[PDB]
């Protein structure tokens, strides 16, 4: 294309906690990063004779 | 990603429900102790110590709001069931007076020969 | 036929002309106070929860310590956590006290 | 379990002093090695998605 499209993807995460007996447990998060975005341009010369 | 070959960017997603929450870690002061399958009221939370603890050490309360035989009352009280429960701190037994003490539970079956008790625990108000 | 219904973890609410929730935020409508699923808009359907889970947030007055086991009110006005204990309804109680970060674990409260 | 045996050894000291021909000769002891202690613990977390 003209310009390009980023890339996406999605991550868990979770921390391991001492889980003394019969607690409860925290849970965890999800997030998503995304990419960068490039582009391509156009060049041309001629010559007339 | 330290050292990342390209400056992604990253984005959170929220999430509010950190725990069931069905109980809660407590942290022992100085004039506490607790073993293991006793009520107590720990830092503003009453419930089931499922572990010993005596200074300064980490504990679990129960706080499920479940129904819970407890025995440990104020043996002179009469206790039928659906009368409400008074946890009174300074003598750390279960009564129905509701002078200065936390309101815990509800007695489901009344005290017997034997001063025992079951009843459902509350939300910790 | 059953009385019961639903368990009651969630709880659905229609936003009024003067209420607007985001996603996975603290919102006081129509009395219920939860956590929102969906974001939504006027006159919109969302549905909170009510689950008495143990809860995150940052979103609290940063001027008084939160230490454990204390009351969390949350103040309707200002949209925030706050132990004033003042007319502002009662919705919580500190599991772990605030971070530097300012940041509270707190359970829910059944809503009376 | 989730706390390890201490493992235990007995040992007799005793010490070499030179009789003089007409001393009683002092008598050793015995004392025993304790190992050290190892704790087994819990770790958990999770996700709720």
């Amino acid at each position: 294309p003209q310009v390009m499209d980023a890339k996406w993807a999605l991550q868990g995460n979770c921390v391991f906690l001492e889980h003394i007996e019969g607690e409860e447990i925290k849970f965890g998060t999800i997030n998503a990063e995304n990419g960068p975005v490039a582009r391509i341009q156009t060049y041309a010369t001629g010559f007339e004779y | 990603f330290k050292g990342q070959p390209t400056p992604s960017t990253i984005t959170q997603i929220t999430r509010a429900k950190i725990s069931d929450g069905k109980s809660v870690r407590v942290i022992l002061s100085e004039g506490e102790s607790t073993k293991t399958q006793q009520f107590y009221l720990i830092n503003g939370f009453f419930g089931v110590a499922m572990q010993d603890g005596e200074k300064g050490d980490e504990v679990t309360l129960q706080i499920e709001q479940a129904e819970y035989e407890t025995d440990n009352i104020v043996t002179s009280e009469a206790f039928e069931a659906g009368k409400l429960i008074y946890w009174d701190n300074t003598a750390k037994k279960f009564t129905t007076t509701s002078a200065s003490n936390r309101l815990v539970g509800r007695v489901t079956d009344g005290k017997d020969s034997n001063n025992v008790i079951w009843f459902i625990l509350l939300p910790q108000q």
